[PDB]
């Protein structure tokens, strides 16, 4: 206590409030920019998926591995996580959801395998002891496809090499500025989609050089694009969670100044009283 | 008239009071410290033409006299809530707050806008200065808060960028 | 004791005290001059009695009333200091003026959220007046935070309930403006005297969508609402 | 004329009506005119020639991609950087190495790095909850 | 009297462990109150959750407080409390809800109460 | 405030360090000894010079303890050395 | 008395330059702590490398402190002080390590010490 120490603390709580207000403004702008960079990604994936749909399960079909439901000896996971704290409950809600289902799987005697995007997940699963075969970190607020090729190349190679039997991406889904749900979704073998190419009996492509050679690259590009989309949705969700977290923290700081100042007033009055009483009652 | 320190006057009044054994009050300043400055600064007045005519017995008739006062106060650590500094803020018509974080940064005179104000305002300001200077003060205040936000926030919008660099020109 | 003379003539009086805090302080100075021991925070020992023997003559006798409007200064921004702590024990109402409501151009710049009166009780003011005041207060104090949503996320993010809440809060806020007979000098508009019934009706109206069909500037500086509509007629 | 979309995985690179294009298809250099029969091919890294209707030419550099033609729309699903099988395997080896050896890189968000450190310094040793008698 | 030679090493180490982690909990409260609990390390949330368990397990229903709570009193021998607290600190009971520990006597009365939630 | 002025040094024992387990609860950084190294054996005079700086750098980094997952691995070295010497 | 019209623009500009360098280094300390040093621009890494040397060079072995450290003391004239700091800030010594400046004295003794390390 002592009025001056309490004043020196009130000053620092006000400073903290002035910091978190700025962090909330920054996050609220980066969220808009990140969800611009988000919706700019729809066209590539849509137009590649229509092509795959026509080419592989429309009016003719191919027996490529990625498209059919072989049995499950072990399962691979691509994990999207942030590189920055203060996001709130995002990352560990996601990690608890993952762990629940990787446990469910290993109950069946199957093994699970992980690849990590972002450093928070890396540190977490290196603490808990899950297996990580590849990782990429330090993407920051500028994810790019040039950097994702590595880990998903690893997971795909290990898929068609037989060492994996199913491939998932775990990530947060930015749905509303205020709500964001952790989701696990499957991207091998390829989830069936609606709108069969019944209308496309009208055309077929001049495949050059060969259709079986093209579909094999189209599917890789598609999977890479879905991983990138997941990374960017999670990156928008990171901002949309950090901003609400800093909102809450600014209101907690503002609600704590109101107690610190009552304690300060009490100390001020006590000091005035006990000084003036010492002067008067001490003199004669 | 410019009182160099109305703070060092309060201290001398306290001294010569406690040596006559008069009972003290808050901060050990004598009970009537407020009445010390009040009866001083309230002499800084503008007095109308009838008062001057009736005082000098008709030797001056058209004029109105006046006496401006600029009392100087010293604040510990920039605390304007202490006994004596807050007494005088209640007696005068405004305050110019000179900020150490500005002065040490070479901003001289370190006039802090927002916290410093004049309660007579533009009625005392010559028309041209009233016209040009109308918006300067709040512009600087908002620039000075925005320039604090900008400390963390790289990549600002180019509306706020044009606000910031302009405030910076004027500062 | 001049107001008491006007009271004894059977009138109703209004007594303004330009600062009650300086009354308390003159009492402290005199006390220290007479040499009595200090009490709570340097204030005289008879603080509460010196205050009470004043504030206790301002009352409604059978013959007449004295009503007091007293400018209060609170030291060190502290509502616990013995001087405010004593004064507040006597006040029946409390109106706060705000710099922000002034900068927004609404006058008089009273603050509807911090102003209080311990006459706001259904027993003494009736249920309609009570719940109307409570409604407009809740309206404004939701708008108070919707405005900070808008500040950071932009107007687009709000539900289409909250956009109507904002559109009504803005019109309630405008309707609190008034032209005074004394303000003519400043704004040329002839001052209005708004009987209570008219205020209760105006706000019962705005708060329930009636008069959603006319613009917000038709409420500003108008007077009664049966004039707000006729101003709206000719924008 | 026909509508051409050049899109990457990241962002869209062109969209507008075209009179003709000339593209270096993997099998051979090819040229597409309105109504061209549906075709689908890879393409090699290199330029692509557009003529925006009213004949205004321009050139674009691609790292490869896939060209998909329908009668009224043609789309080049470009990509961000060279693709192969040696290069992708280099990337896969580096990514495994960064896990096998727990190499941790930093992000570049200097703004968060400043605000986080100012906040960590401000929030320290306040002990207020011992001082404000908030129970908690 | 709380000295290893006066009270035995195990009792002393138990008391000092309880103090250590209740104190480490005290240091965390400011950052929890401002930034919320989610910014804690993953092995600090563990400390908070064990401290909040210990705080309850220090509670006890007295034989003279029946008048105020109805619940009957308990008499917890020493041998048994210094076992219960080791149980809580070493993470043996790290799977119970906090309210299992509120107003119980032995650790064996906490585990039962947890069957009722 | 008189005896702190008269004496040649101070040993500040703190109750927070005492509770946390650090016993004896001497708080360096606050505590001082104006005679300094002249009151030591030259071995201790030699070795203890590095403890002062280890703890000084620790007390400068200490604020980040509650964010140590974030830190870079040079400051993490310095911080864990400070913890081990404490 | 630290203003140009009393001490000369030479001394004044050197003083304000040293203060500027140390201020920017204080700003960069925590970006370093959080993001590591390899993230800085390579002129910022020069601000750091020069700030550390300026910070060392302000130390000096006193004569009377000969009894605490056993080292002999040094007297440095104002000419050599201005010349030394004005040299460090201008990159005339980016080829020396930091420890060459600690408890050194004049600047001519920093170079004589660098050869020895």
């Amino acid at each position: 206590a002592g009025a001056k120490d309490i004043r020196s603390k009130i000053a620092s709580v006000q400073n903290t409030q002035k910091i978190t207000k700025a962090m909330e403004m920054v996050a609220a702008s980066k969220m808009r920019k990140s969800q611009d960079r988000m919706a700019a990604s729809r066209p590539y994936a849509e137009t590649m998926r229509k092509v795959i749909g026509h080419l592989a399960h429309g009016n003719l079909e191919y027996k490529h591995p990625y498209l059919e439901d072989r049995d499950v000896k072990r399962v691979g996971y691509l994990v999207v996580s942030t590189d920055r704290g203060l996001a709130g409950g995002l990352n560990i809600n996601l990690f608890k959801k993952l762990l629940a289902e990787m446990k469910t799987w290993t109950d069946k005697g199957v093994q699970a395998d992980l690849a990590m995007i972002g450093s928070k997940g890396v540190s977490f699963f290196n603490s808990v002891g899950g297996n990580v075969v590849a990782q990429v970190t330090g993407m920051g607020d500028n994810p790019s496809l040039s950097e994702l090729i590595g880990p998903v190349k690893v997971m795909l190679q290990a898929y068609d090499e037989g060492r994996l039997d199913k491939l998932y991406i775990v990530s947060n889904k930015f749905i509303n500025t205020m709500s964001q749900v952790p989701t696990i979704s499957q991207l091998l073998p390829l989830p069936a989609s609606d709108d069969d190419d019944l209308k496309h009996k009208s055309w077929d492509y001049l495949y050059e050089p060969d259709p079986k050679a093209l579909l094999d690259t189209l599917l890789r590009r598609y999977v890479e694009s879905q991983v990138y989309q997941g990374v960017v949705e999670n990156l928008a969700s990171e901002q949309a969670a950090r901003m609400v977290a800093m909102k809450a923290a600014t209101d907690n700081g503002g609600s704590l100044i109101k107690e610190l100042q009552l304690v300060y007033n009490k100390a001020r009055q006590a000091s005035i009283t006990q000084e003036l009483t010492e002067i008067v009652s001490g003199a004669a | 008239i410019i009182y160099d320190d109305l703070s060092k006057q309060a201290v001398a009044y306290r001294q010569i009071s406690l040596l006559l054994r008069r009972p003290p009050g808050r901060e050990a300043f004598p009970g009537d410290v407020f009445y010390l400055h009040s009866r001083l600064l309230e002499r800084a007045a503008r007095v109308n033409a009838e008062y001057v005519e009736a005082f000098t017995k008709g030797e001056v008739k058209g004029k109105t006299g006046s006496l401006t006062a600029l009392p100087i106060i010293e604040t510990q650590a920039g605390d304007v809530s202490a006994f004596v500094p807050t007494n005088v803020i209640s007696i005068t018509d405004g305050q110019i707050f000179l900020e150490t974080n500005l002065f040490n940064a070479g901003i001289r005179p370190a006039v802090n806008p927002g916290i410093s104000v004049s309660r007579v305002g533009g009625a005392a300001q010559t028309k041209i200065m009233k016209k040009l200077s109308g918006g300067i003060r709040t512009a600087l205040a908002q620039y000075r808060e925005l320039a604090a936000f900008s400390q963390f926030a790289s990549d600002l919008d180019d509306a706020t960028r044009k606000q910031l660099d302009h405030g910076q020109k004027v500062t | 004791t001049m107001a008491e003379k006007f009271r004894d003539e059977g009138r109703d009086v209004l007594l303004f005290v330009d600062n009650i805090y300086r009354y308390t302080l003159a009492g402290t100075e005199v006390s220290a001059l007479l040499g009595r021991m200090p009490s709570a925070v340097g204030y005289q020992p008879t603080l509460a009695e010196e205050m009470g023997v004043l504030q206790e003559r301002i009352t409604s006798t059978k013959t007449g009333s004295i009503t007091s409007v007293q400018a209060v200064y609170v030291p060190a921004d502290d509502l616990t200091d013995p001087s405010p702590a004593t004064t507040f024990a006597h006040l029946d109402a409390t109106v706060v003026l705000s710099r922000q409501i002034a900068s927004l151009g609404i006058y008089p710049a009273v603050d509807p959220l911090d102003s209080t009166s311990r006459q706001l009780d259904p027993l003494v003011v009736g249920q309609e007046h009570y719940d109307t005041a409570r409604g407009v207060q809740s309206i404004l104090q939701r708008y108070q935070e919707l405005k900070d949503i808008i500040a950071i996320l932009g107007m687009d993010e709000l539900s289409e309930e909250d956009k109507l809440v904002v559109a009504r809060a803005r019109k309630i806020q405008r309707f609190l403006s008034q032209p005074f007979f004394v303000a003519e000098v400043f704004t040329g508009s002839p001052g209005k005297y708004v009987s209570l019934k008219d205020t209760i009706r105006g706000f019962k109206g705005i708060m329930e969508g009636e008069y959603d069909h006319l613009p917000e500037q038709a409420f500003y500086m108008v007077g009664s609402i049966e004039e707000a509509v006729e101003k709206a007629k000719k924008l | 004329t026909y509508h051409l979309d050049v899109v990457s995985a990241e962002q869209q690179m062109f969209s507008g009506l075209v009179e003709k294009i000339q593209v270096t298809g993997s099998e051979g250099e090819l040229g597409i005119y309105p109504g061209h029969a549906p075709l689908l091919t890879a393409i090699k890294p290199g330029m692509i020639r557009i003529v925006k209707q009213h004949g205004h030419e321009e050139f674009i550099y691609l790292s490869g991609g896939i060209l998909e033609v329908q009668p009224g729309n043609v789309t080049v699903l470009a990509d961000t950087a060279i693709r192969g099988q040696d290069l992708d395997e280099a990337r896969a080896m580096e990514a495994k190495r960064k896990a096998e050896e727990h190499i941790s890189s930093s992000h570049g968000d200097v703004d968060y790095a400043q605000a986080s450190a100012e906040l960590a310094k401000a929030i320290a040793q306040l002990r207020v909850i011992e001082l404000t008698k908030k129970a908690m």
